């Protein structure tokens, strides 16, 4: 789940 | 600790029809991640569990939000894109019945009890902190956060509405309707995906992918 | 007025696997009507609305009951016929996942908080008195009865468990899981009916007929 | 819904 991980990290 | 002022701040920080509805939902998914970050202690959870909670709860979280946003609308809802969907339009798209459920079980009930933004915020945080979500590394920590939100909600209700002792229970008793409505909206969404004639953008599409 | 002693009295008054499960459910439908009659003020409702409430709520009402009945069972449930269904049997019938949901979200949570028969009774009465049920002639009267059950439940909890202030909320927060589990069990039931290789007796069959 | 009506009446 690439988008969710990306937005939560940064 | 779980201050309702921080929860409220989180809410205030983020402030055919089917195609428009899908556009709106995808747009709000980005905004939802920002809201979750502003809820006390959420960001302190492991990243994996933050992922699980948002994948499990996003639909109910977004339905709660647009329902409350639509309290001033007559026989319709206001989407995040600024577009309105009314009963006639929903019916004409073949989704009349589920649309009517939203209006009667969520929008009108929120309107009639005058649910405020703090109460909506806390209901959403309760939904966010769902200890039943599969694969959580520490369900107990999530459950502990939920418990702190509702202890805080209860105290807020009893302070702000001292002559409505059933108010707190009434808020929580909207959650089964929200669960039910969320499941049916998701069922429709999978069908829209199956048919393949409705644009579904990337964040919404990601939410539909299989665990 | 809504005394928890009357609600408790109502509970105490009525005290492959798929075929057995269907048999059990049909058998309990008869017993459910008797329980509903013993809940204060239910029988005073118009007959039409008593019908609507029981048609809308029967599945959740019966799931709540067998879940609480199964607290002393290890990795399984006790049916009203006296038969047990375990995880292995449910999995071997192709219904493993929904069966696991029942155990984890209902049976174990009931076991862990030691939900008592008064609390179960009141949760069921809250489910029975559902003001969202379609076609009710007086939703307000039903809603008023629900309100009286939860005011009574709350006072009972705070008296019997004074050092668990979150107990009342915890009970009500099992209701979304019960809603969700009820919908999925009903979905399976309609499929069993569609295939036509599972005996479905008359009261259960009647509950499946279209409004 | 014949059975339900019957059981509720009597
Ligand atoms: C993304 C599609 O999810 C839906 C579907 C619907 C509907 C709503 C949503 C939906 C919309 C949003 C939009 C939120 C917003 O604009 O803030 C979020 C989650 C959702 O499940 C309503 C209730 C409007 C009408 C019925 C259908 C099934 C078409
Ligand atoms: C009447 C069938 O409803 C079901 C179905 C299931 C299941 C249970 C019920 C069911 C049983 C009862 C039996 C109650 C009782 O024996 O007291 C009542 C309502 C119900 O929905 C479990 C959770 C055991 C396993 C999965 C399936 C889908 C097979």
């Amino acid at each position: 789940h690439k988008i969710l991980h990306r937005l939560l990290q940064d | 600790d779980m201050p309702v002022e921080r929860i409220l701040e989180a809410e205030l920080a983020v402030e055919d029809p089917v195609t428009n509805i899908c556009q709106a939902a995808d747009k709000q998914l980005f905004t939802l991640v920002e809201w979750a970050k502003r809820i006390p202690h959420f960001s302190e959870l492991p990243l994996d569990d933050q992922v699980i909670l948002l994948r499990a709860g996003w639909n109910e979280l977004l339905i709660a939000s647009f329902s409350h946003r639509s309290i001033a609308v007559k026989d319709g809802i206001l989407l995040a894109t600024g577009l309105h969907v009314h009963r006639n339009s929903a019916h004409s798209a073949g989704v009349g019945a589920i649309f009517d459920r939203v209006l009667t079980e969520l929008v009108s009930k929120m309107r009639d009890m005058q649910m405020d933004k703090t109460e909506l915020g806390c209901l959403r945080a309760i939904v966010l902190f769902n200890p039943d979500s599969k694969g959580l590394s520490n369900p107990a920590e999530v459950e502990a956060l939920r418990e702190k939100v509702y202890a805080s909600l209860e105290a807020y209700c009893k302070h702000k509405y001292p002559e409505q002792p059933g108010r707190f229970a009434k808020l929580l008793l909207r959650l089964p309707a929200l669960r039910s409505i969320g499941l049916k909206c998701l069922e429709h969404l999978f069908f829209f995906k199956l048919i393949g004639d409705t644009p579904i953008d990337t964040f919404l599409m990601e939410m539909l992918e299989a665990p």
